[PDB]
C-alpha cells in the first residue's frame, strides 16, 4: 500500500520531503500541467 | 589513419596479412614464394599462388588487394552479417581473412577448393577495370535498406545501388576501419580535461561506444559577452540530435571526408547538390572512359591524388635513387649501387575493353624518393585521377536540340580529338592489318583489335553533379553561340535540368573553372566550406571570377550586374541573345502491357502478326503429360457440323 | 479564321485549354499541324531569349534573415528554461 | 507431400505443375 512503501523509503532509502524552493516559472509549470495540455 | 587519409586498400591488405600470419595455423590445428610473376600468371592464364608445405597451393593477394585466378583479376568483397537489429553494434563484418580461412578449413576437411571459391562464391567478383576509380572502390563494397544513425563515419549514406538491391550493397567510409570484433570503427578527436596525459587525442570508436559520447561537428568561431565554453553547437548523442554547450562536448568530428565514400568525395561543391544527385554522380564516374589524352580537372576536391596513389595505375618507385634512362617501354632507376628496370604498360586491354597505357613522368638525372611517382597511367595526369576534360559550356536552350537531357556540341570536340578514346577488343591474321568491329590488329597470341572512337551523336556525357546528357547534334564552330571574346562554346546544356534536379553545384564549378583557366590556376576544395562562413562558395567563386576579369582585362568574365553570366551571340545571325547566359569551363566525362495497348486500339491483325501456333500446340502436349486433353472444335454456323482442329 | 486575340500571357494551362478548343472546333488533323507550328515557335523564341540560371538568380525573400533569427531566439530561450526545469521534454520537442 | 524430392546438388525437382505455373531527339 501507499503507507508502508513511504515508510520503507524513509527507513531503508532515506527519503524525506525536502522543501523545493521554485521560481515562478517552475511553480506555474507544476500547477498548470495538472489541469491538462491547452 | 590517425592524421592522414588511410590507404584505400588497407582493409584488404591487413586482412590478408592476418590470414597468413595467424589464420593458417588456426586451421592447420612453410610458405614458398610463387615461381611465376604476376604478369606471367595473366599472360599464361595461370594462378598467382604459393606452395604450402606439399599440401597444395594458396592464392596470394597483390598490394592492390586483388587475386589472380586463372588469369582473371578477382576481388573478395566484404559481407555484413548479424553478430535494434539494424544497429551496427549488433552487426559484424567478414572480410577476405574470414572467407579465405573458411575455405582453408573446408579444404582440410587444396588447389581446386580455392579455384572453386573464386569462380563460384558470390563474394568473389571480377575486378572492374574500366578506369582507376572502379579498381579502387570495388574492394570497399559491403554486401548485406534504411540509413541508421550508427552508420555515420562507417557506411556512406549516399553511395548505394540502383534497382532492387538498393540499401543492401553499400560502401565503407573513407576513414573507416575494421576493429577487433568484426566491428567498423571511425576516428574522432577527443576533447580531454586539463589533468590527463592524452598522447594521441584521435581515437577510433566502435558503434557500441558511439551512442554514449557527445559528438559535435560544429566549430568554435562564436563569441558573445559570456565565455566560449557556453556557446552551443549541434551534436549527436544517443542516436539523436541536440544543441549543447561546448563544455559538454566529448568528441569532435574533424576530418573533411569522414562521412562519405570515395565516389561522393570526388564531387566539388557537393553541399550545394541534392543528395539524390550525389548518388547518381557516383555511378556515372564509375562509367567514365579513359581518354587517349588525359587532362586534370580545373576544380577538384583534393581526393583525386589519393585515388591515383591507391589505384596502382601509375608507377611508383619502390627504391630511392636517380633516373638514368626512360623510353616508351621502361624506366631505369639506380640508387645505392642497385639498378632497377621498371617495364611500362603499353596499349593493354582491361576487363571492360578499355585501354591501359603508361607514360613516363620523369627524365634522366632526376632524383626520386621511395614511393614517388614515375609514370602516369590512363586517366591519370601528374598523380591525379583525370576522368574527363575541361570544355567551354553555356547553359541555354538551343532550338530543341538540348531538350531534356540532350546535349548540343561543337565539331571542334570531334576534330580536336578532345573526347577520343582507345578500345581494345580481344577475339578468341597478320599483325598490323586493318580488318573489317573495324580496327587494327595490335597483338596476336587470341587476336587483339584496337579501335579509336571519337565522340558521336548518341554518346553519353556527364558532369560530376549527376548532370548526365546524350549528344543529339554536332554543329560547325561558326554555328555555335560565342562569347564576347569571340570564342565559340564547345557544349550547350539545357538550363531547365538544374532546378528540377536541384544540383546547384554544377553552377559553382563551371564559373570557377572559367576563372581558373584564365588565371592559370587549379582549385582543390574540401566539401562543406560553409563551416568557415556563410556563402563561402559564393565568395570564393565571385572573388576568383573578378580577379580573372581584372588580370586578363576581360570584363565579360565578371559582370557586376549579374555575376557569373554574360551576354553571348548567336553564331548563325550575329545578334546577341536577349538575356545573359551563364558560361563556364566544367569538367565533363565521357561514359561507356504492349498487348493491352494494341487491344485498346482495336488493331486485331497487328496483334495477330506480333504473336505469330507453336505456343498453343506446345501447351497441349504439356497438358497431355497430366492426363488432360484440350480439344479445339469449330461449329459451322451453316450446317452445324463440328470440326476438330488439328492441334 | 475566327480566332480570338489573346493579349496577356500564354502559360501552361492556357495553351492546354486552347488546344482542346482547337481540337473541338477544327478537328485533329488541323490541330496536329497547329501543334507542330506552335512547337516550332516555342523552341525558336526560347533560344532567342536564352533563359539561363546563375547564383544571383536563386533569389531568397528579403525577410528570411529576420525570420530565422527570430526562430533561433525562441528556441534558445526555451532550451534554457528546459534546463531549468520550467518546461518538459515533450514541450521542447513540439516547439 | 512435405519435403520435396531433391537431387544431389540440393535442388528441388520441378514437376509439371511448376512448369504450367539509342534514341535521339529531333525537333524538326
Amino acid at each position: 500500500t501507499e503507507d508502508e512503501a513511504r515508510r520503507r523509503n524513509w527507513i531503508e532509502r532515506g527519503w524525506a520531503p525536502w522543501e523545493e524552493i521554485l521560481t515562478p516559472e517552475a511553480d506555474f509549470a507544476r500547477k498548470s500541467l495538472n489541469e491538462g495540455e491547452e | 589513419g590517425t592524421s592522414t587519409i588511410p590507404g584505400f586498400n588497407q582493409i584488404q591488405f591487413e586482412g590478408f596479412y592476418r590470414f597468413i600470419d595467424q589464420g593458417l595455423i588456426e586451421e592447420l590445428s612453410q610458405l614458398v614464394e610463387p615461381l611465376i610473376k604476376e604478369r606471367d600468371a595473366v599472360y599464361e592464364s595461370l594462378t598467382y599462388s604459393s606452395e604450402l608445405y606439399f599440401i597444395g597451393n594458396i592464392p596470394l593477394m597483390n598490394s592492390l588487394g586483388t587475386f589472380i585466378v586463372n588469369g582473371i583479376y578477382r576481388v573478395v568483397i566484404n559481407q555484413i552479417l548479424q553478430s535494434d537489429m539494424n544497429h551496427l553494434k549488433n552487426k559484424r563484418i567478414r572480410s577476405v581473412a574470414d572467407l579465405l580461412q573458411d575455405q582453408l578449413g573446408l579444404a582440410l576437411a587444396l588447389t581446386t577448393t580455392y579455384e572453386s571459391f573464386f569462380g563460384l562464391h558470390p563474394l568473389s567478383q571480377v575486378l572492374d577495370r574500366t578506369n582507376p576509380l572502379t579498381q579502387i572502390v570495388h574492394g570497399r563494397k559491403l554486401s548485406y535498406r534504411d540509413i541508421h544513425p550508427s552508420h555515420y563515419g562507417r557506411i556512406c549514406p549516399i553511395d548505394t545501388s540502383e534497382g532492387i538491391n538498393v540499401g543492401l550493397i553499400g560502401s565503407l567510409s573513407i576513414h573507416a576501419r575494421i576493429g577487433d570484433w568484426g566491428s567498423l570503427e571511425s576516428p574522432f578527436y577527443e576533447l580531454v580535461e586539463k589533468s590527463k596525459k592524452a598522447q594521441i587525442r584521435m581515437l577510433f570508436l566502435s558503434p557500441s561506444q558511439d551512442e554514449y559520447y557527445m559528438i559535435a561537428a560544429g566549430n568554435s568561431l562564436a563569441l558573445n559577452r559570456g565565455i566560449q565554453e557556453e556557446q552551443v553547437v549541434p551534436a549527436r548523442y544517443r542516436q539523436e540530435f541536440l544543441t549543447i554547450a561546448w563544455e559538454e562536448v566529448h568528441l569532435r568530428s574533424i576530418f573533411p571526408f569522414q562521412y562519405f565514400s570515395i565516389g561522393a568525395s570526388l564531387i566539388p561543391f557537393i553541399e550545394h547538390n541534392d543528395a539524390n544527385r550525389a548518388l547518381m554522380s557516383s555511378n556515372m564516374q564509375r562509367q567514365a572512359v579513359p581518354l587517349s589524352r588525359s587532362e586534370k580537372c580545373i576544380v577538384g576536391t583534393g581526393l583525386e591524388r589519393q585515388v591515383a596513389l591507391d589505384s596502382g595505375v601509375p608507377a611508383i618507385a619502390e627504391h630511392e635513387g636517380k633516373i638514368l634512362y626512360t623510353d616508351t617501354e621502361k624506366i631505369i632507376l639506380s640508387g645505392n649501387e642497385n639498378t632497377l628496370s621498371i617495364p611500362l604498360i603499353m596499349y593493354q586491354r582491361s576487363n571492360k575493353n578499355t585501354c591501359m597505357h603508361q607514360k613516363p613522368q620523369v627524365r634522366r638525372g632526376k632524383c626520386i624518393k621511395k614511393g614517388q611517382i614515375l609514370a602516369d597511367g590512363a586517366a591519370t595526369v601528374g598523380g591525379e585521377l583525370a576522368l574527363g576534360k575541361n570544355v567551354l559550356v553555356a547553359y541555354m536552350p538551343w532550338e530543341g536540340y538540348n531538350f531534356e537531357d540532350a546535349v548540343l556540341i561543337s565539331e571542334c570536340l570531334v576534330y580536336g580529338d578532345i573526347y577520343t578514346s582507345f578500345h581494345i577488343r580481344k577475339y578468341e591474321v597478320m599483325l598490323g592489318s586493318w580488318v573489317e568491329g573495324r580496327g587494327r590488329v595490335i597483338d596476336v597470341r587470341r587476336v587483339y583489335i584496337s579501335q579509336k572512337r571519337e565522340i558521336k551523336v548518341g554518346d553519353k556525357v556527364a558532369g560530376r553533379h549527376g548532370n548526365k546528357g546524350i549528344i543529339s547534334k554536332i554543329l560547325p564552330r561558326q554555328d555555335m553561340p560565342y562569347l564576347q571574346d569571340g570564342r565559340p562554346v564547345d557544349m550547350v546544356f539545357n538550363p531547365l535540368g538544374v532546378p528540377s534536379r536541384m544540383n546547384v553545384g554544377q553552377i559553382f564549378e563551371c564559373s570557377l573553372g572559367l576563372a581558373g583557366s584564365l588565371l592559370d590556376r587549379h582549385y582543390r576544395i574540401a566539401p562543406f566550406d560553409e563551416r568557415y562562413e556563410q556563402e563561402a562558395s559564393r565568395k570564393l567563386v565571385f572573388s576568383e571570377l573578378y580577379e580573372a576579369s581584372k588580370q586578363t582585362a576581360n570584363p565579360w568574365v565578371f559582370e557586376p550586374e549579374y555575376p557569373g553570366k554574360s551576354r553571348i551571340f548567336d553564331g548563325r545571325t550575329g545578334d546577341p541573345f536577349e538575356q545573359p547566359v551563364i558560361i563556364g569551363k566544367p569538367y565533363i566525362l565521357k561514359l561507356i502491357m504492349e498487348v493491352w495497348a494494341l487491344e485498346g486500339f482495336g488493331v486485331a491483325h497487328i496483334l495477330q502478326e506480333m504473336l505469330t501456333p507453336e505456343s498453343f500446340r506446345l501447351l497441349v502436349r504439356e497438358l497431355r503429360s497430366l492426363a488432360l486433353e484440350l480439344n479445339h472444335f469449330l461449329v459451322s454456323e451453316k450446317n452445324f457440323q463440328i470440326n476438330r482442329k488439328e492441334v | 479564321a475566327n480566332l480570338v486575340f489573346h493579349n496577356k500571357v500564354i502559360d501552361g494551362t492556357a495553351i492546354k485549354r486552347l488546344i482542346s478548343r482547337l481540337i473541338d472546333h477544327f478537328g485533329m488533323a488541323y490541330t496536329s499541324h497547329i501543334l507542330d507550328q506552335v512547337k516550332t515557335l516555342g523552341f525558336q523564341q526560347a533560344t532567342a531569349t536564352s533563359i539561363s540560371l546563375g547564383i544571383d538568380d536563386l533569389l531568397t525573400i528579403p525577410s528570411k534573415g529576420w525570420l530565422v533569427q527570430d526562430a533561433e531566439q525562441q528556441s534558445l530561450i526555451l532550451e534554457k528554461h528546459h534546463h531549468y526545469g520550467n518546461v518538459h521534454a515533450v514541450e521542447k520537442l513540439r516547439q | 507431400r512435405g519435403q520435396p524430392m531433391r537431387d544431389g546438388h540440393n535442388k528441388v525437382y520441378k514437376s509439371f505443375s511448376d512448369v504450367i505455373e539509342v534514341i535521339v531527339v529531333g525537333p524538326s
